[PDB]
């Protein structure tokens, strides 16, 4: 998915937020890696996305 | 006179008094009530606690 930039930390488990909680909610015993690198070149429109 | 009889009940209740006092430590954590951890602090350190 695609997320704001200050909310990337939000993923995580135990985390609380309004992503964390109404929209992505991972495990607490949770497995695996995350990978977030910044696509700005190709989801910015000038007038809006 | 009756001494040998009162060393027995006052060791019986002197051991489990301690016992006692010894649930209310903190034994190296930042607190002693546990559910204060769980409400405090996010589960990964939570769990270390």
């Amino acid at each position: 998915f695609v997320i704001r930039g200050d909310e990337v930390r939000q993923i995580a488990p135990g985390q609380t937020g309004n992503i964390a909680d109404y929209n992505y909610k991972l495990p607490d015993d949770f497995t695996g890696c995350v990978i977030a690198w910044n696509s700005n070149k190709l989801d910015s429109k000038v007038s809006g996305n | 006179a009756l001494g040998k009889l009162q060393d027995v009940v006052n060791h019986n209740a002197q051991a489990l008094n301690t016992l006692v006092k010894q649930l209310s430590s903190k034994f190296g954590a930042i607190s002693s009530v546990l559910n204060d951890i769980f409400s405090r602090l996010d589960p990964p350190e939570a769990e270390v606690q």
